[PDB]
Parts: C-alpha cells; structure tokens; sequence
RNA sequence: AAUAGGUUUGGUCCUAGCCUUUCUAUUAGCUCUUAGUAAGAUUACACAUGCAAGCAUCCCCGUUCCAGUGAGUUCACCCUCUAAAUCACCACGAUCAAAAGGGACAAGCAUCAAGCACGCAGCAAUGCAGCUCAAAACGCUUAGCCUAGCCACACCCCCACGGGAAACAGCAGUGAUUAACCUUUAGCAAUAAACGAAAGUUUAACUAAGCUAUACUAACCCCAGGGUUGGUCAAUUUCGUGCCAGCCACCGCGGUCACACGAUUAACCCAAGUCAAUAGAAGCCGGCGUAAAGAGUGUUUUAGAUCACCCCCUCCCCAAUAAAGCUAAAACUCACCUGAGUUGUAAAAAACUCCAGUUGACACAAAAUAGACUACGAAAGUGGCUUUAACAUAUCUGAACACACAAUAGCUAAGACCCAAACUGGGAUUAGAUACCCCACUAUGCUUAGCCCUAAACCUCAACAGUUAAAUCAACAAAACUGCUCGCCAGAACACUACGAGCCACAGCUUAAAACUCAAAGGACCUGGCGGUGCUUCAUAUCCCUCUAGAGGAGCCUGUUCUGUAAUCGAUAAACCCCGAUCAACCUCACCACCUCUUGCUCAGCCUAUAUACCGCCAUCUUCAGCAAACCCUGAUGAAGGCUACAAAGUAAGCGCAAGUACCCACGUAAAGACGUUAGGUCAAGGUGUAGCCC
RNA sequence: AGUAAACUGAGAGUAGAGUGCUUAGUUGAACAGGGCCCUGAAGCGCGUACACACCGCCCGUCACCCUCCUCAAGUAUACUUCAAAGG
C-alpha cells in the first residue's frame, strides 16, 4: 500500500506541534486560568453539599484543598 | 444467516410451539442440570430447546438455572400455596421432560379452549367502531342502509341546507 | 457482533438529522443587505448573481438569485428556499422569483 | 473587494411607523424633499402603520437605523429589546417635532 | 433500505457515501368548472366587542362537566387495600373509581461515573453503617402519549393562603409573529349534558350552514393547465447566444454547427391540478491481513460458553526475568625505542603533528564465531561466562470502571565515560544548503533511584475448540471455513484536533466531538508510459575513447529574429532558418497610398476567417517491424492474456518488412517503408465543409 | 570507400538574374580497435501516488476573498435553583 494516508497525518501532526511551539506562552497563561476556575468550580461543588444539608459553615476543621496545583 | 446454532429457537413461530402452559399455582421453576455426563443430556437439551418456549408461554413465571450444583439434574417448582414439586429428570429425554411437566402442572387442552372462547366474547360482531376494535365503522357500510354522503350524495330533501331553505 | 453484544448495544441509534440552511423549514423570509456576483468553482466560469440577506431567524446568509436579470436592492424583502448552487461553494439558499420584492423574470 | 462593504458614517437609515396611513404618507413626502444627499444620505428602510414591533427593531438593528414613531406607542418589551440591540425608538406626536428631530440626527452625521 | 438505478478510474474488480425512481404532509410559483363529504392559526405571545350555565315554589343541585391547548412530562396500565358516587332508602353486595401500598412504563448523551444520606433493626430509648451505580445510579438535553382514547396544563410564581398582576390554550374575531392566516352564521328540531315530580327550560357541547384545491367520491354540450424533453428517465424542430448570459436531484452542459442555456415548434408525463422547497416514511443477525475496525501486554468479579468429566502422546532441556561476581577480542590512556608525517574521500579542505607504527600495561563501554539453530518470555524484549532465586492457572472466555507491566526517545538527582552521537562550531558542496559529504564536541546511549507511558508496540492476521468436508476462491497477501466469547468498526476530510475529565505528565499523554466543505475518498489490479531502474548483449559514422575535413572568430553572399516602414503572407525544437522560391527591378503580388468600375474573364467574384472541419501532397519516429479482419483458448466468462521445438494454446487471410525491380552484379546506392504518434506543415498549389464580404 | 576531402562540367527555372538547388565526372585519404565508465537500443526483470502519460504528478510557507469553529481580558444581560424547610 501507499503511505498517502500516513502522509496526511504526518503533516497535520507536524503543523500542530509547530503551532504549539509558537504559542506555548499564551497557552500557558490560558491553562493557568482554567485551573483557577477548575479549582473554584470544585470548591462550589463542596459548598453546595454542606449548604443543602442544613449546615451554615463547612464542617468543623474542614479546609478545601488545592487538588489542581502542580505542587 | 441468523447467528448461532439452531437459530430456529429465536423465531416467534418456534417459541409459539410450546405446549406447557402452567397452572396459576406455578410461581417459580428452578432448573438444576449438569453441563457434562451422558445421563444429564436430556436436561441440557431441555434447557437449550424448551426453556425458551416455557418462558414464552409463561412470562410471569420465574425460571432460574443452576449449573453443576448437584450430582444429578432435576426440576423443582414452587407453587403459590407453598408446596414444592421435585421432578427428577436424570435419564429422561427433553421431550419426556416437557410431557411430564405438562401432565402434572400444565393446563389441559380443555381449560385452554375455554379461555380462548371467553376472549371472543370481547369482540362482538354487531358492534360498530374503529377497525382496530370492530368489523365495521358505520351502519352505512351495510348494504340496503342509507350510504355515507361522502360516496352517494343524499337527496336534497334529506339535507338540512334545503330543509331550512324551503321552511324559511 | 455476537448476540450478547447486539443485545448489550441495543438497536442502532440514528443521529438527529442535520438541519440545513433553512433550519428544517421550506422557506424563510429575508431582508436583502447587498448584491454581488460570485465566481463558480472549476471548471465552470461565470458571474453568478448572489445576495446577502438576513433571515427572519437572524442569520445572515448568501443566497443565489436564479434567472436572467434581477433588480434586488438593499432593504428589500425576499423569500428564500433550499437547493444548493452546485458550482458556488457554500451557497445553500435560493431566492424565490415572484414573491415579495423579487419579481418574475422578464420574458426574453 | 469585500462582498459586504461598510456603510459610511454619513448615512441615516430611518424606520417610519405611524398611527394612520395618511400620516405616514405625509412623512414620506417630507423625506422625498431631501436634497442634501451629498453631505449625508437618508435611507428609508421600512415604513408601516401601527405600533413599533419586533420586525421594526430587527430591521433597525440590521441597517443601524432609527425608528421614528408618529402618534404610536412602544411597549416595555419592545423598548427593552431596542436597548439590547442598540436601536433608538423616537416616538413623537407632532409632525414639526418629528421633522426637527429628523434634522438633528442628520446634522450629527454631517462632518464637523 | 427494493426487482433496483446513476455516480470514484485511463480501464477493471471490490468496498463505500451521495443521489435517482415509490408513497404522504406542509409551504411557495403558476393555474383552476360544478356537486357531496372530510379536514382546517405558525406560535402556552397580547387581546377590542358579543356570546358560551343555568334550573327551580324560595332549599339545594349544577356552573368540578362539556369545550380548549400541548407548556411541562414516565400521576395514564396491572395487583392490593379502600373512600366518594350510581342501584330511592340498608344493599348487608354489585358497578364505578380516588388517595395509599407493590410492580411495570420515552428518546439522545458515559466528554453526566460516581450519587452524597441516598439504608436497616428496635415497642421505645437508641443501635448498626449502610443504600443506589458501567446489567448505566446521579445528571443534562429532547418530546404530550401506548389514540374507541389517555395524560398534563388552565396568565405567571411546579402548588396558590399570599404575591406579580388583571388573564379567549370556550366559540367567532383581532394585533403581533411565522414559509404557515376559516365566519365577529343560525338553531336548541335531533343526540348529549344540567336542573325539575313533571309539562318543560338552558346549552358557541352539539346540529344544520359559511369560507379554503389540503384530501377523497362523482360528473360536466362549452371549458387545461403545470412540469419536463443529454444520461439515470417517458419525450425537440428551427433560431439566438459563444465558458458570456444561464442551467443542473446526481453525473454534467455553455469557450461559433448547444437534442442540456433563452426563445420558438413539436412531443412526453400527470391533470383541476401541477410539483419547487422542506419534512417524514423505507437502514442492527454485516464486518475487523491490505478498504473503517483484533484495542501494546497479561490477570478478576457478577456472568457467559460446551471447547470441562471420563481421556490421553513434547514433562524437561536451547537467547525469560532479578541479583552478585567475572572477561576473551577491540578501544582509550601512559611508558621506552623508531618515523615525519597522520587523518579524511568521487575529489578536497579543514583538523591533528604531546602525531603515527611496534611492544608492554590496560574498563561502571559493548558482547565475533556458534546461529544453515528457531529456543525463552504476557507483551515489550532476550544470543559473552558462573552461581543464586526462578518461569501463574487439573475447563474456556473475561476488566477502557481496576492492578501490574511496556523498545526507543525524554524528564529529575548522584556517578562513570572507551566509542558513537541530536544540537552546535569549522571545512567542503550549492543559485541557496539551516541538508546529504568531512572534522571536533555536548545532551543522550551506561550504572543507581524516581518518573514519563509512547511506537509501522504490525507477524497490521484476537482468545479457546474443531474441520479439510465441500457451495474452494472478488483481487492481492500468508488456502478455505465451523463453534463460542470478548474487544472493535460503520463515506471522506475536519481530527493522533477543540472542549471536558484524569494523570509525578505543564511545548505532555489517554479518552475524544461538532460546525463549515466535498461526491467522492479508499483497497487490489490490468495495460501503457516513465525511472539520476537491475542484469545481460550491443551500437559501427557511432554511445564513449579514437580518425579526417569543417562550423563557431574575419569579410562578403543568403535566410531568420528584432528594430524600422504608409507598406504582404506562410515555415519557425528535433521535424524552421538558399524553407514554399528549380528564384521578387515592372510584371510576378497576395502588401501600401491615391484614383476608378459595380450582373463585374465566369449561369459572378473573394490569397476573407477556420490546417482545431477536410481532400490533396508531405514531415516525424522509420538509421523502426510491427499493424489487423475472422476464429480458438486462458483468466471462476474482470480490465486483459495466449511462448517453451526433447514444445506447454494458438490458427491466422490481408498490410508492412522481406522478396523482387531501377542503376554497373548476387554488393552498394536508390526506391520502398504498414498501423499509429505530434489536432505536426500547408484553406496562399488546386478543390472544398462551416462562418463572413457583395458600392 | 571510390566515401570524406579537394577540383571541374552540366541542367532545371528567367527577357535577364543565386556564393542557391539538382546532377555527371576527376583526383583520392585517415581511423575502424578497445570500452560499458557517458548517452541510447534489444532481451529478461524490478519499482511506480504518472495515464494528452516525467515537459507527469506533487507538499509546505507567505495575500485578497468567502464559510464555519475555538480560545479569551473586563463587563453586561437573561435564565436556572431555594420552602422537597424551620420556629
Ligand atoms: S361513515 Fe357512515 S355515514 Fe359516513
Ligand atoms: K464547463
Ligand atoms: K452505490
Ligand atoms: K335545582
Ligand atoms: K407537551
Ligand atoms: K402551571
Ligand atoms: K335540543
Ligand atoms: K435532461
Ligand atoms: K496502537
Ligand atoms: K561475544
Ligand atoms: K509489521
Ligand atoms: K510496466
Ligand atoms: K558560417
Ligand atoms: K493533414
Ligand atoms: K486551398
Ligand atoms: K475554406
Ligand atoms: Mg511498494
Ligand atoms: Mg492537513
Ligand atoms: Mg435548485
Ligand atoms: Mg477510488
Ligand atoms: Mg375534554
Ligand atoms: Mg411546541
Ligand atoms: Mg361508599
Ligand atoms: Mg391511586
Ligand atoms: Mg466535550
Ligand atoms: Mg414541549
Ligand atoms: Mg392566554
Ligand atoms: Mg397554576
Ligand atoms: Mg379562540
Ligand atoms: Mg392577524
Ligand atoms: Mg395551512
Ligand atoms: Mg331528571
Ligand atoms: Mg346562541
Ligand atoms: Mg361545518
Ligand atoms: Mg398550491
Ligand atoms: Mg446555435
Ligand atoms: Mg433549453
Ligand atoms: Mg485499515
Ligand atoms: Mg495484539
Ligand atoms: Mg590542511
Ligand atoms: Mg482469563
Ligand atoms: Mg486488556
Ligand atoms: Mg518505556
Ligand atoms: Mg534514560
Ligand atoms: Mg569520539
Ligand atoms: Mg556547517
Ligand atoms: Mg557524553
Ligand atoms: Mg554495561
Ligand atoms: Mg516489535
Ligand atoms: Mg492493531
Ligand atoms: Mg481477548
Ligand atoms: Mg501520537
Ligand atoms: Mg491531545
Ligand atoms: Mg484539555
Ligand atoms: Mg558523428
Ligand atoms: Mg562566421
Ligand atoms: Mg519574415
Ligand atoms: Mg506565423
Ligand atoms: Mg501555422
Ligand atoms: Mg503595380
Ligand atoms: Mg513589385
Ligand atoms: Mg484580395
Ligand atoms: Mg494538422
Ligand atoms: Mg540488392
Ligand atoms: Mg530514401
Ligand atoms: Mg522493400
Ligand atoms: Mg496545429
Ligand atoms: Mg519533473
């Protein structure tokens, strides 16, 4: 068989990898912002739980951890 | 072609050929059979060929199968009264098992004929209505009666458009 | 697939059909914004009279004007139907001649 | 050249809505006495009789026009929709008032 | 999708999407005679006016029904128990049917995978920590439904004390809105409902009418229109237009002879309709070596299978894996003694000369021969030596919801360093050379400890059992299948992408769409061409090295191109260029300027256009030997192919070559040289089709 | 090979006109052996995404134009949920 299908995929992947290199600083700023919102969306999900159960504050001694940071 | 061996088993015609219609007492039928052994061959063919027909004719009877739990194959029926009927099936062919359970727990041909007739009383021929329920929709379909105006226009004298015109 | 797999997957699920340029409707009302000509794709050559019109739904689309000669102008009302222009890539709407402000083609 | 071209700043698109048909014809004859097309152009998008409607707001948003009502009303739903779409409904009750306001919008378009 | 059809290509076969033909409904265009019947806002947007519930000796009863709408949406069905209601009254029951309890009950998305209290026991107190869920919980989105009818809603806040606010989703009607558009009719005579003991009363329920080609039925002396006419697919004459104007469901048509455009003529189909758009109807038992597809690997549970039992012939051993130790060859480094060079390659330069050769000492690198063996491991991988531990499963299948692995490259930390080596630097090459070639050197390859989790991880061929029986069999590849199971696939492209989620990953990996676009993409072939394509044999004025005389430089002669002129044309790579011309001072002549003639040397004329309409006559491969009728056979009866002489499917008229003939031979030179190739040359030899000119 | 080379005559066509063309003759060579490196031919293969056929096809960067989609700062708007509760 010919490699014409492989060649189409080859160029797509080449151009994609090159695009990412050209924009790796913008994508890094965007990814950070998404992780911040992802953390906020997670904290809201937990707050909904204790609030719908009748509690007014989080369970005594509970601190919502940061589960999306690189650390 | 239809997948699997004996695809005839997966046809409505085959499933409607079951002759075992359990009496209302029968609530649960457990089938204990062995996958191997020459004396458990009828029970394997019974599960393979006839359990589908039995369930088809008795949709509300629970049928549960158990493999290789005991040394010999047997059927056990649980009745609503609380009585249990143990049927030993070792050495018996699949056709003999179907004929056995029909005799001891199946409705006879007479009891089934009656049920079918009571169902015919539900569709009275003299009733008029939709074709789904009745033979005829309107009396106009009966020859000799005044036909529907959609097919044969009524005389002007039998129509209100002209009865009021003359009267008015 | 096996019978067990066919049972587990169930009947095949058709995708909800794709609504075309009319959004599953026979015709749409539109307001003409501008008129122009669009060249057909190879091997055809011509100046096909087209127009951009905002539809009653609020989507601006390019519409082909059939017939020899038209007098459509900005602010005018037209009725558009389906039927793609085969040689005009992206042209999926056609103005109905003889409805609203678009009149019938003048004979010869 | 871009198939869709930008309307120049000195172009006033107006929607005329009136209470009665004779009132609308009067305003349309006044719009036919416009002779300063060189400095600014007056376009009549749509004219009709009756209260301001969603189509008038949609036509005004499409052509960035101004709706002029003559002895007609605009409801809160129509007025709120115009705010979101940026359309300016200008309800009047006197014909010399509606012409003075028409001239004020034309003056704004004119170059300084 | 069917009795199927069209469309991928130069052609064939396969696969595949798209479309065509059938039947409905809505809407638009154009058109329309009558009668009967049926059906009849786009919209849970806002509504002027009128009417739609009264009855009756006062109480009660009814207005909780009918009628409407489809916003929301598993309250509709079955069983159990059991109110209200009907049988005047109890029915000691039946009928009907709520609430409650139990069960069943739409579609799409798993990129919604966890829900977060969703359970149980106990008289209670209270105790236990459970309950649902990849066999789809929870969640988002969509939709009235299972139509003698049913469900839900009744302006909104699910509800309706309260609030917003002032309600046609009752009939008729209206504004807005949509492609979508029925009368502001009559009567309670019939039936149904409410009320009355009843005669009766009321009822926009309903009945009888009004409007409308949306449908069906029937009919008419007069009265037919819509679409189509390249193929699919029934059916075109004359003109106009000249890739323009336009047409097209698909394939396509139009660039000066259009059955495809516009008009016109005729025909075709249906017909008071026609048929443009839109929507629906018509699609899971087929596949996964190469077309999409066996997920890189192995192992569960709940389950499924009959291949489990009897009942069995290769256990075990060769390069599994982990750990520690070990070293034969070759390097590197150093020392002595010699040499002046070494290195590099098509050829050089640069580089090195503490360089090279001999000898000795010499490793955290890598493992000739064996190996023509074909073993081990789940796969990835594993081929120097020794030892140690050591290679799951006495049915099979089985986790993308898990666990443990996974070449190479890569990341982090600490070490080793012979050699190789991205990057980089220099040299060379080149139009350029960010390459290929040369030199130097780093990351890296190695060890240790963590990561990363990807391969054309492909033997692109799933595990287990069985068959060689046939209907073997699209093609190719690695023959064709059966049983069973899991996984996966459904036109191309977008897309090894976006978003979501997970992850020691942060320019990452896994999972993985849609919109716009196209009518194909694709797999395997046939024939030919072409190859800086292989081997072999050759070229005989000839491919190279050779041989002789020239051209290219000078002048002139002559042709051409350019420039020039009021002032031809044609040829114009080989295959034009002293060529048509074996020939232009006038003439020739076809050109240019000026002047003149108009049935004209001609039963006119035209060297006007078109050699891409042609005959005629030729160039070119040809300094070739092949073309082709008619048959036959092969390929499963595909495009195609058809030779073996100790022969194996070819036979072949004819044409060309050949043979003959001309010239001085049988030699040589001529002549001859098919079919085709270059729409090659020539409308200006002559003739001539088509178009044009005719003071 | 009587070839190349050199030399001479004639003819066609003109009224005349060529350093041109056609044609007759005279004198009269050198090399011809190696090679498959270069360019081709034949035979037998191989490859092929070409098929008016390598003067074939073909990939990417860099405009105008048209279509759709995604990311996104700040901000606004609308919708959804609450009482399925507590005193
Ligand atoms: S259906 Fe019977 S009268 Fe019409
Ligand atoms: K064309
Ligand atoms: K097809
Ligand atoms: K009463
Ligand atoms: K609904
Ligand atoms: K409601
Ligand atoms: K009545
Ligand atoms: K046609
Ligand atoms: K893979
Ligand atoms: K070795
Ligand atoms: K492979
Ligand atoms: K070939
Ligand atoms: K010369
Ligand atoms: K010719
Ligand atoms: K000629
Ligand atoms: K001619
Ligand atoms: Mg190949
Ligand atoms: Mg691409
Ligand atoms: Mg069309
Ligand atoms: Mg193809
Ligand atoms: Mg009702
Ligand atoms: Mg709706
Ligand atoms: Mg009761
Ligand atoms: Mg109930
Ligand atoms: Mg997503
Ligand atoms: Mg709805
Ligand atoms: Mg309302
Ligand atoms: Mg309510
Ligand atoms: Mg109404
Ligand atoms: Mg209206
Ligand atoms: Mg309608
Ligand atoms: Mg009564
Ligand atoms: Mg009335
Ligand atoms: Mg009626
Ligand atoms: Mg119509
Ligand atoms: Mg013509
Ligand atoms: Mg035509
Ligand atoms: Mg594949
Ligand atoms: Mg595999
Ligand atoms: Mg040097
Ligand atoms: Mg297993
Ligand atoms: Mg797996
Ligand atoms: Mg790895
Ligand atoms: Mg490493
Ligand atoms: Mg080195
Ligand atoms: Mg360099
Ligand atoms: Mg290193
Ligand atoms: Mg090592
Ligand atoms: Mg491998
Ligand atoms: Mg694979
Ligand atoms: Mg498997
Ligand atoms: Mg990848
Ligand atoms: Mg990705
Ligand atoms: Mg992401
Ligand atoms: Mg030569
Ligand atoms: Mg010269
Ligand atoms: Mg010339
Ligand atoms: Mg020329
Ligand atoms: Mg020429
Ligand atoms: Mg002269
Ligand atoms: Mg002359
Ligand atoms: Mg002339
Ligand atoms: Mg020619
Ligand atoms: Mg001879
Ligand atoms: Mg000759
Ligand atoms: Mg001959
Ligand atoms: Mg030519
Ligand atoms: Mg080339």
């Amino acid at each position: 068989k010919n490699v014409l299908k492989i060649r189409r995929r080859k160029m797509n992947h080449h151009k994609y990898r090159k695009l990412v290199k050209k924009t790796r600083f913008l994508r890094r700023k965007v990814q950070e912002g998404r992780l911040r919102r992802k953390q906020i969306k997670f904290e809201k999900d937990l707050r909904r739980i204790w609030l719908k159960a009748g509690l007014k504050e989080a369970p005594e001694g509970w601190q919502t951890p940061k589960i999306y940071l690189r650390g | 072609p239809m997948k699997g061996r004996f695809p005839i088993r997966r046809t409505l015609q085959y499933l409607s050929q079951g002759n075992v219609v359990f009496k209302d007492s029968v609530k649960v039928m457990t089938v204990n059979y062995n996958t191997h052994g020459e004396l458990g061959e009828g029970a394997r063919k019974f599960v393979f060929f006839n359990i589908p027909q039995i369930q088809y004719k008795n949709p509300w009877v629970q049928i549960m199968m158990f493999k290789n739990m005991t040394p010999s194959p047997f059927l056990r029926f649980y009745l609503d009264s609380g009585e249990q009927v143990l049927v030993d099936v070792e050495t018996k062919s699949n056709k003999e098992i179907m004929e056995h359970i029909r005799k001891i727990l199946g409705k006879n041909e007479e009891t089934l004929r009656e049920e079918e007739e009571e169902k015919k009383q539900l569709s009275h021929p003299a009733n008029f209505g939709p074709r789904k329920y009745c033979l005829r929709e309107c009396i106009c379909e009966v020859e000799g009666q005044v036909p529907c105006p959609s097919l044969v226009p009524l005389p002007k004298e039998m129509r209100g458009k002209y009865k009021a015109a003359l009267k008015a | 697939a096996t019978l067990n797999q066919m049972h587990r997957l169930g009947p095949p699920k058709r995708p909800p059909r794709k609504l075309g340029p009319t959004e599953g409707r026979p015709q749409l009302k539109g307001v003409v914004l501008c008129t122009f000509t669009r060249k057909p794709k190879k091997p055809n050559s011509a100046n096909r009279k087209c127009c951009r019109v905002r539809l009653s739904t609020g989507r601006e689309a390019v519409c082909f004007i059939p017939g020899e000669g038209h007098t459509l102008q900005e602010h005018q009302i037209v009725l558009v139907e389906g039927g793609r222009t085969q040689d005009l890539p992206g042209v999926k709407l056609t103005v109905v001649r003889g409805k609203y402000d678009c009149g019938h083609v003048q004979k010869k | 050249p871009k198939e869709k071209r930008e309307r120049d700043s000195n172009v006033l698109s107006v929607i005329i809505k009136g209470d009665v048909d004779g009132s609308v014809e009067a305003i349309l004859n006044i719009i036919d006495t416009y002779d300063a097309s060189h400095e600014c152009e007056l376009e009549l998008v749509h004219f009709g009789v009756g209260d301001v409607s969603a189509n008038d707001v949609n036509l005004a948003e499409t052509f960035d026009g101004v709706i002029y009502g003559f002895n007609v009303n605009a409801g809160n739903v129509i007025q709120q929709s115009a705010a979101k779409k940026g359309v300016k409904i200008k309800l009047h009750k006197i014909i010399y008032r509606l012409v003075e306001d028409l001239q004020e919008e034309l003056s704004s378009r004119l170059p300084c």
